[PDB]
């Protein structure tokens, strides 16, 4: 049972994608919601999802059949908390940034062995905007996106 | 700490390949422990006068006793330590000089000794017997009673044997001797003029050479943390606030050890430290009932309410007994009453402490009841002897606040099923939190899972692969039926904490019942005084909120061992509805970064939901929809931001994209900014929301080629109906 900070939320997630003005929205765009919701969702996974819980031929979905769909998916990955402390953990110093140093530094502890040349390559592959550093939101994409 | 610092690199190496020259002739040692002491040696260029910047008024000539000899024409001056408080030695070099006449050079060093000396040995620790011997090279120990080097005009007195009867007088004249044996130890050339004349002296420096400079620079070193720390109270000076029992802080003194982890708790109340020792049991989930610190029931959950702290607070006691009552009916056999038994001891500590008097004593239906007395207004108590069963009453002339009245009857309490028996109830450990050394976590992953993570090929999956077990194995918290909610290993680490102290000597069960007030999201409360027991098994509690940040900051958080906080603390605890604060890192940090879509799209929800107005009606003015249409696209340039994709980029492109990327949103925000009405808060927020944009790109840019601001750069864009050309532009814009 989604919270109502929970539901207001999945609101401004159809209201900002309708082009329609129903309360009613396509496949193309039920992606573009989560998305931008924050979900990377198989354009595979879409199908049978709204070919379940909407077979009523149209294929859209008003916002019951969107604010149920989601109250599931709402559950295991339900790991936006560990995420964020695993994040915390991390970052040895309190800089709200993870760097390479403490990324080894930690890395090591935990008993794995890396070189110098691969910390280096991490954090690299999971800086988006190249500050070369990972910050708690490229952290957040780096551990869930699959 | 940089202990040199040359100020002008004005003439050639001469001045600075002099300098050093100067330098590494001083004992490296000497130096590591004169930056110990603060200090920092100025080289500067012809400053000679007082025209240091650090050569004013502070602390100057009072009394003129000034180089090896005592001249003082200052004007006429290359060396000077500022004596107080750092030592701050500045000197200085006009042309190529020091080399022929060392008469000179010999000055940088008294000229320094006057430094270390007075904390060197001579009076470093005290006039220590070493130095305060070495000292008595006046004409005891060796036939060498040659000393007018040091001891001229103020030891002629060898007419006076100097011990602690003297030496303390004349302490500077001492001083003067550490330095002119310091200077010829060390000066480039009389070397042997005190290995020649004084005889121990030479004996001296030279075992300050040998490690005795490398000594202090230790004793100091040490000093070092401890001095400037963290004021806390390690030893049993705290574990007296603890309110644990000692033989169980130090039974769970072996703990934290053997398995390397702090173990934190709040504080115990030390109405029940004893009760615990003697074997009270602790009170748990099941019970709510509230404690108590006034007369007999003292420490005890009485079954009446009336009777524990909140004497008076109808509401408090009217629901306090309230959950009592539940605390049986929903879990019986296991929770309910038993009659106050104050055993022997106890009776003699709520003397001491003042909680009740024993005096005058009766006879009532044939049995001897001491009395027991308490300044208390409406009740009255008094405890049997047979047994030491405790009784009250309202007085004859008062009346109970929910407006009950009541003869002569025992104090009943609550307690829980221990090996079958019904035993009284009392104050528990509740801990703060527990910080096991991240390695220890590692101890808990099943090496075949480890294993087959490791074994990756993709190293951003690797990275994962390992925080999902760091999180699963060590940082992820399950609800319990039993013990709160709590971590698996919280768990493990919670009985051996009980098993502890149960093969000393406790026999109520457990004393640790519950997870870790850090999972206390619900009523989270907020504890100055916090009691630790380091890994080492130190004793510790802090003061204040702060400190106990500041601490688990210094010695957890900042070291190596695993810890999380309460998930409620910058937020608002909605059981208590309670705003504690604890400084989280990713959130200073936000003032820099761009939010993401879903923390904007989050945002306006919530303001929608404040006022109720969102950030476009669902009308039909196509200004409005202008409006939606426009957000809609700000969820997309910062969706566009965090990009996966910006990987098949180079760093630098990275940067650049991004802040473009950056200002495509910020735009746009400007855009709506400068929209129709828009409701004054969304107004703030998209202005904050401005801020951040702002001061992400300003460090995307300063963190390449920052020259240009971010106030600049915008300007000189298009952002009209093209668009094109004008990333083509940003570009060489920023080359
Ligand atoms: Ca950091
Ligand atoms: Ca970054
Ligand atoms: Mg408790």
């Amino acid at each position: 049972q989604l919270t109502e900070e929970q539901i207001a939320e999945f609101k401004e997630a159809f209201s900002l994608f309708d082009k329609d003005g129903d309360g009613t929205i396509t496949t193309k765009e039920l992606g573009t919601v989560m998305r931008s919701l924050g979900q990377n969702p198989t354009e595979a996974e879409l199908q049978d999802m709204i070919n379940e819980v909407d077979a009523d031929g149209n294929g859209t979905i008003d916002f019951p059949e969107f604010l149920t769909m989601m109250a599931r998916k709402m559950k295991d990955t339900d790991s936006e908390e560990e995420i964020r402390e695993a994040f915390r953990v991390f970052d040895k110093d309190g800089n709200g940034y993870i760097s390479a140093a403490e990324l080894r530094h930690v890395m090591t502890n935990l008993g794995e062995k890396l070189t110098d040349e691969e910390v280096d390559q991490m954090i690299r592959e999971a800086d988006i905007d190249g500050d070369g550093q990972v910050n708690y939101e490229e952290f957040v994409q780096m551990m869930t996106a699959k | 700490n940089n202990l040199v610092k040359t100020e002008f690199t004005n003439e050639t190496l001469d001045k600075i390949q002099q300098t050093q020259d100067l330098l590494k002739k001083i004992p490296k040692d000497v130096l590591e422990i004169y930056s110990e002491l603060g200090g920092e040696i100025y080289f500067t260029d012809i400053d000679l006068v007082e025209h240091k910047e650090l050569q004013d008024l502070s602390e100057e000539e009072k009394n003129s006793m000034n180089s090896r000899g005592e001249k003082v024409p200052f004007a006429s001056r290359f060396v000077f330590e500022k004596k107080r408080e750092t030592p701050k030695l500045i000197i200085n070099i006009k042309d190529y000089a020091i080399n022929s006449e060392q008469s000179k050079e010999v000055y940088y060093e008294i000229g320094k000794g006057i430094s270390l000396d007075i904390i060197s040995k001579d009076k470093s620790l005290d006039p220590e017997f070493l130095n305060l011997i070495k000292s008595l090279s006046d004409d005891s120990d060796s036939s060498d009673l040659l000393f007018s080097q040091k001891f001229k005009e103020k030891l002629e007195l060898n007419n006076k044997s100097i011990d602690i009867n003297f030496i303390k007088e004349n302490l500077t004249e001492f001083q003067h001797a550490f330095s002119l044996a310091f200077s010829y130890y060390f000066a480039p050339d009389h070397r042997t003029v005190l290995e020649l004349y004084a005889p121990d002296m030479f004996e001296y420096m030279n075992k300050l050479e040998k490690g005795g400079f490398e000594k202090i620079s230790e004793s100091l070193k040490k000093e070092g943390v401890e001095k400037d720390r963290i004021d806390v109270l390690k030893g049993e000076k705290a574990l007296k606030a603890s309110g644990l029992v000692p033989e169980h802080a130090d039974a769970f003194k072996k703990i934290a050890r053997e398995l390397n982890t702090y173990i934190l708790f709040r504080p115990v109340n030390k109405l029940a430290t004893n009760l615990i020792k003697s074997g009270v049991a602790t009170k748990g989930l099941n019970v709510h009932g509230k404690s108590s610190d006034w007369g007999p029931v003292a420490g005890y959950i009485p079954f009446d309410q009336d009777l524990s702290k909140k004497h008076g607070q109808q509401l408090a006691v009217e629901k306090g007994n309230l959950e009592n009552k539940k605390s049986i009916t929903e879990h019986e056999g296991e929770i309910g009453k038993i009659p106050l038994k104050l055993d022997h001891l106890r009776i003699e500590e709520l003397k001491e402490n003042g909680i009740i008097l024993k005096g005058k004593k009766e006879i009532d239906n044939g049995k001897k009841y001491y009395l027991l007395e308490s300044n208390n207004q409406v009740y009255e108590f008094r405890i049997s002897d047979e047994n030491n069963e405790v009784q009250y009453k309202t007085k004859e002339g008062k009346i109970t606040v929910l407006g009950e009245k009541f003869n002569w009857r025992n104090i009943e309490v609550m307690a829980k099923n221990v090996e079958g028996v019904l035993k009284p109830l009392t104050a528990d450990y509740d801990l703060f939190a527990l910080a096991p050394s991240l390695t220890e976590i590692k101890k808990q992953i099943p090496q075949k899972e480890w294993d087959k993570v490791v074994n990756t090929p993709n190293s951003l999956e690797k990275q994962k692969g390992v925080t999902n077990l760091l999180i699963k194995y060590g940082i992820e918290r399950k609800p319990d039926s039993t013990k709160g909610t709590l971590s698996n290993w919280q768990k493990q680490m919670l009985d051996r904490l009980n098993e502890a102290v149960k093969y000393t000597g406790y026999t109520g069960g457990d004393v640790v019942n519950h997870g870790t007030e850090q999972d206390n999201e619900e009523f989270p409360e907020k504890d100055n005084e916090i009691f630790i027991i380091n890994p080492e098994g130190e004793f510790i509690l802090t003061k204040n909120w702060e400190m106990t940040g500041r601490f688990i900051e210094k010695n957890i958080t900042g070291k190596d061992y695993l810890y999380y906080f309460n998930r409620s603390y910058n937020k608002i605890a909605p059981g208590n509805k309670a705003y504690i604060e604890w400084t989280d890192p990713i959130t200073k940090a936000k003032i820099n970064t761009i939010p993401t879509s879903a923390e904007f799209i989050k945002n306006l929800s919530s303001i929608r939901r404040s006022s109720n107005v969102g950030v476009y009606k669902d009308s039909g003015d196509k200004d409005e929809f202008a409006k939606k249409e426009s957000v809609k696209k700000i969820a997309g340039y910062l969706s566009d931001y965090y990009n996966s994709a910006n990987h098949i980029f180079s760093q630098e492109k990275k940067r650049k994209i991004s802040i473009f990327r950056g200002i495509q949103a910020y735009n746009e925000i400007e855009n709506v900014l400068k929209s129709k009405q828009i409701a004054p808060e969304y107004k703030n927020y998209f202005q904050y929301l401005k801020e951040r944009i702002t001061n992400q790109v300003q460090l995307l840019l300063t963190h390449q080629k920052s020259n240009i601001e971010f106030k600049l750069l915008y300007k000189q864009l298009n952002f009209t109906e093209n668009e094109t050309d004008n990333f083509e532009v940003f570009q060489k814009i920023i080359d």
